[PDB]
RNA sequence: GGAGGUCAACAUCAAGAACUGUGGGCCUUUGCCUAUAGAACUUAUAACGAACAUGGUUCUUGCCUUUUACCAGAAC
């Protein structure tokens, strides 16, 4: 309780700018990429012989779901 | 009117400069060795009159170089005076309080009552009715 | 290695750490930034000034129309202004397309074979029954009617 | 359902190969090498 | 005539400053004629919301555009077919940006990231880092290799291209950023945030030319003409429009009981389009100010009523094709109608209201 | 939290139950105050702490200073005498 | 292996197919659901 | 002047099989054609190094409680 909050705000890159710096070095800031590129009968015995934009409601998910709950 | 070709060059090329002494500065602060071969490249008159040199000193490779440069949390004055104006020009909305059945943070005890065919069924029946008898007779 | 160490010692530690969106952290900043989202669209619906200590009282219908979404649960609010209640059923259709299509992806992740957590098979099939019992739920529906 | 004029086209595959650039590399002297 | 009547018996000390004279000078003043649009093709295809898209600043043949389901398509433009994809973010894509100088595509994302694509093989070149939150917009600049990107940061981040610094960061502002526009001479960054204000930035100082405070509510879109070197600023129903180097009024658009406008675009001839929220989509005389065409998207088949809004928008190089992408999930394009002519197709007929003063 | 602002005041009032007893005696023990749980923690009766002037404008406020300092000098003896 | 299965012949892919059709013919969609993507068919004859 | 240096600085070292300079003509400087002078080092079962390590990003895998630390192929 009361340690769970809606965030109601950001953290202002301005308030973080009069800091002064530290200079680690990251391991994602190394040199690369360094060049720029430029543009220029027996069948008679039988009684019965003869996208629509939502997920949920589609076939995909359907097929899906009826292969996966067996 | 658009701006004018000569506008755009002579902006272009004082703003270049301006970006590439910047960048050349945090590339000339860092600690890694290998940056300062990515940059691209005194006399001042303290008073009326005293013609001073400023040199600079050659430093310890091993002893820390800027020797104030630390981690500080500093706060900034927002001053000004300039007050610009806000130039402005000159029941259907109202949202109901929020009462969930799930959460309840305060804990409160809200009012109890505020938390909380077609013919084929037919025609199907009626003709195993009809089945039936007609399987007795 | 040993510059970055011997930096810190003389030096502190960088106040101005920010966090790289990671997989630990990607459920969270989905929520505060569908909730901005949200809160910028109907503020700007609003002819008044809201004066913002209303905002946070607004997102809870936001908050229980996703948890009315999840348990199939029809969410009617009795005297809900009409294009804010448009506002939250497009944007709960939108985190529950969402939903949706990573319990997919990870189902297909766990058949295949791929590494794979215990909480996320177990959040996995938390995810996939709730889908069988909603299509089950408008199976029911469709032949009643 | 836009009527006659109006084509709607469902898309899910990629018709260029992954690896066919967007824009095209200008090669400036022709090699033999 | 008339004004002479008011102005020799009223007697202003200045003629500009009298309503009647400046509402008899706009009955008098008689806007240009403008073609009526329509719907040409309708492109399905992604799996989220459409946030955003871009055109070929060159060749006009392929528009890329970012989606919900975090991944860029590049369709064919001519064909509408999809040539490609990329993933690469893993939240949303929020805007995108194909430079015109070499074959970059700056691509920003929700996940606080901002990312640099070469087209001529189709992978991640450049990784920039710094933003507290997620980014939500870039512009490219037009001739000095910079990256201008915002976001809930509420500051204006310049990067640099090569060595990929934060190298001059803007910090003015009292919100999140809605939309960041690049300009060759020195009101060189003109922003929009969310505290109703615009500014015009001078990035060599580092403080602010002019504040422009004349919107009500958060600013959304903004866009650059390109034949004139003034600025579109929409709002919630005030889309104006402002002079860059001075800072002026130059036009109020007539453009009320509009909702919500997300997205705004140019014509080289002197077209104003404004998406709204409410699926209303509204076409102006960008000189005057006057609405001549309003038109509405019919969603899709088994879409919601409040699914259809147009997200993002931009025309064609060549300016006779609008391109929009609608939160149904759908990318559709818009055509001039070359049938038409100043009498079969009139527009709204030009009554501006003295009522609402704002004229 | 209950617990602890409730112990804490009865801990405020015992440590000036003691200076009183000694300001009777005639031995005037100042008032310790908490100690800093680091190293720029800001004690808020040394200084205005990000004091903000009103930026001025076009009518003069001399008098009305001076009655101010006047009126805030009087509170405080009256204070340090009396004792509120 | 493919010499061990079933070899796709003109005469016993339509013998198979046919037989499949009755069989599903014989019973209505609205009690089962009996499709050709979850059967098996098998001739043996003397090409099989 | 001559030999030498476990001395320094500055150029240069991977490309239509590939270098620079000069004169003349054509276009209007760049570029094309034509005549001429020089080119050290590296390179064709292709490269300065008959030697051979590690780091970043994105794919595809392997160990499988998660992240470092990792398994081993590819592209940049």
């Amino acid at each position: 309780t009361t340690s769970h909050r809606p965030q109601l705000e950001a953290r202002s890159g301005a308030k973080a700018a009069a800091y002064t710096p530290t200079g680690i070095e990251h391991a994602r800031l190394l040199p690369g990429h360094t060049t720029l590129k430029y543009r220029k009968s027996w069948r008679k015995g039988t009684a019965f012989g003869r996208y629509i934009n939502d997920m949920t409601k589609s076939e995909y998910h359907q097929e899906f779901l009826h292969k996966h709950v067996r | 009117p658009l701006p004018t070709k000569a506008e755009i060059q002579e902006c272009t090329a004082r703003t270049k400069s301006y970006i590439q002494r910047l960048v050349n500065a945090k590339l000339a602060n860092s600690n890694n060795r290998a940056s300062s071969r990515y940059v691209t490249e005194a006399n001042l008159l303290l008073n009326n009159s005293h013609h001073i040199e400023v040199v600079s000193k050659q430093m310890d490779p091993l002893l820390p170089r800027f020797v104030g440069k630390k981690a500080r949390k500093v706060v900034a004055p927002t001053e000004n005076d300039e007050v610009v104006p806000v130039l402005h020009m000159d029941n259907e909305w109202k949202i109901p309080a929020a009462v969930s059945n799930w959460k309840n943070p305060n804990g409160y005890t809200v009012a109890l009552e505020r938390r909380v065919i077609n013919d084929g069924f037919m025609k199907l029946s009626e003709a195993l009715e009809n089945a039936d008898k007609k399987a007795r007779q | 290695y040993i510059g970055n160490l011997i930096t810190r010692q003389f030096e502190g530690r960088s106040n101005e750490i920010v966090k790289t969106t990671t997989k630990q952290r990607l459920d969270a900043y989905y929520d505060l930034e569908l909730r901005n989202s949200v809160m910028d669209d109907i503020l700007e619906m609003m002819p008044e000034s809201i004066r913002q200590k209303k905002a946070r009282t607004i997102l809870q219908h936001l908050s229980e129309a996703w948890r009315c979404w999840k348990a199939n649960i029809p969410w009617d609010v009795p005297g809900m202004p009409a294009p804010i209640k448009k506002i939250i059923e497009r944007y709960i259709k939108s985190k529950a397309d969402a939903w949706v299509s990573a319990a997919h992806y990870n189902r297909e992740r766990i058949k295949r074979g791929a590494h794979v957590e215990k909480t996320m098979v177990k959040k996995n099939l938390g995810r996939l029954t709730r889908l069988w019992i909603k299509n089950e739920q408008e199976r029911q529906r469709q032949i009643q009617k | 359902p836009y009527g006659k004029e109006v084509e709607v086209l469902m898309e899910t595959k990629n018709t260029q190969s992954p690896q066919t650039p967007l824009v095209e590399p200008v090669t400036e002297r022709t090699k033999l090498q | 005539h008339a004004s002479a009547f008011v102005n020799k018996i009223f007697q202003p000390e200045v003629a500009e400053e009298l309503i009647v004279n400046r509402y008899e000078k706009l009955l008098s003043q008689r806007p240009e004629w403008h073609a009526p649009w329509k719907l040409s093709r309708v492109i399905n295809g992604h799996l989220g919301w459409v946030r955003c898209v871009a055109i070929d600043p060159v060749d006009n043949e392929w528009f890329i555009t970012g989606s919900n389901d975090t991944t860029m398509k590049v369709w064919d433009l001519a064909t509408g077919k999809l040539k490609t994809t990329l993933a690469g973010h893993v939240m949303t894509v929020r805007d995108v940006a194909v430079s015109d100088r070499h074959p970059y595509l700056f691509s920003v994302s929700e996940d606080k990231t901002v990312k640099c694509w070469d087209l001529e093989k189709n992978q991640i070149i450049r990784d920039y880092y710094g933003h507290l939150s997620g980014v939500r917009t870039v512009s490219i600049h037009p001739t000095l290799d910079l990256i201008a990107t915002a976001g809930r940061d509420s500051v204006i981040k310049l990067w640099d291209m090569r060595t990929r610094i934060p190298v001059i960061t803007l910090v003015g502002h009292k919100g999140p950023i809605n939309q960041v526009q690049c300009t060759p001479v020195d009101p060189q960054v003109v922003s929009s945030s969310t505290d109703a204000t615009v500014r015009l930035w001078d990035v060599v100082a580092g403080k602010t030319m002019k504040v422009l405070t004349h919107h009500k509510r958060s600013v959304r879109a903004t866009a650059l003409h390109p034949k004139e070197f003034s600025v579109a600023s929409a709002c919630t129903d005030d889309i104006r429009s402002w002079g860059l180097a001075e800072g002026s009024l130059l036009t109020n658009f007539e453009s009320e009981k509009t909702g919500i406008i997300n997205t705004l675009s140019i014509n080289q001839d002197d077209v104003l389009f404004a998406g709204g929220d409410n699926g209303v989509l509204s076409f102006y005389d960008y000189k005057s100010g006057h609405k001549y065409q309003s038109l509405a998207t019919r969603e899709m088949v088994g879409s919601l009523e409040g699914e259809r809004s147009v997200l993002c928008s931009t025309f064609d190089k060549t300016g006779l094709r609008l391109i929009t992408g609608e939160a149904d999930k759908s990318i559709k394009i818009w055509k001039q109608d070359e049938t038409a002519t100043k009498e079969s197709e009139p527009g709204l007929a030009w009554n501006p209201n003295l009522s609402a003063k704002r004229f | 939290k209950i617990r602890e602002r409730m112990l804490e005041e009865s801990k405020r009032i015992a440590e000036l139950q003691k200076r009183r007893e000694l300001k009777q005696a005639g031995i005037n023990v100042a008032i310790k105050k908490p100690k800093k749980k680091y190293g720029t923690d800001i004690d808020y009766n040394e200084d205005i702490v990000y004091e903000q002037a009103p930026m001025p404008g076009i009518y003069d406020t001399s008098t009305e200073d001076r009655q101010i300092k006047k009126k805030f000098e009087q509170f405080e003896r009256k204070v340090n005498r009396k004792g509120l | 292996p493919k010499d061990s299965r079933m070899r796709l012949i003109r005469q016993d892919v339509n013998l198979g197919r046919a037989v499949f059709w009755e069989i599903q013919s014989r019973v209505p969609t609205s009690l089962t659901s009996i499709k050709w993507e979850n059967a098996f068919v098998s001739v043996y004859s003397k090409n099989n």
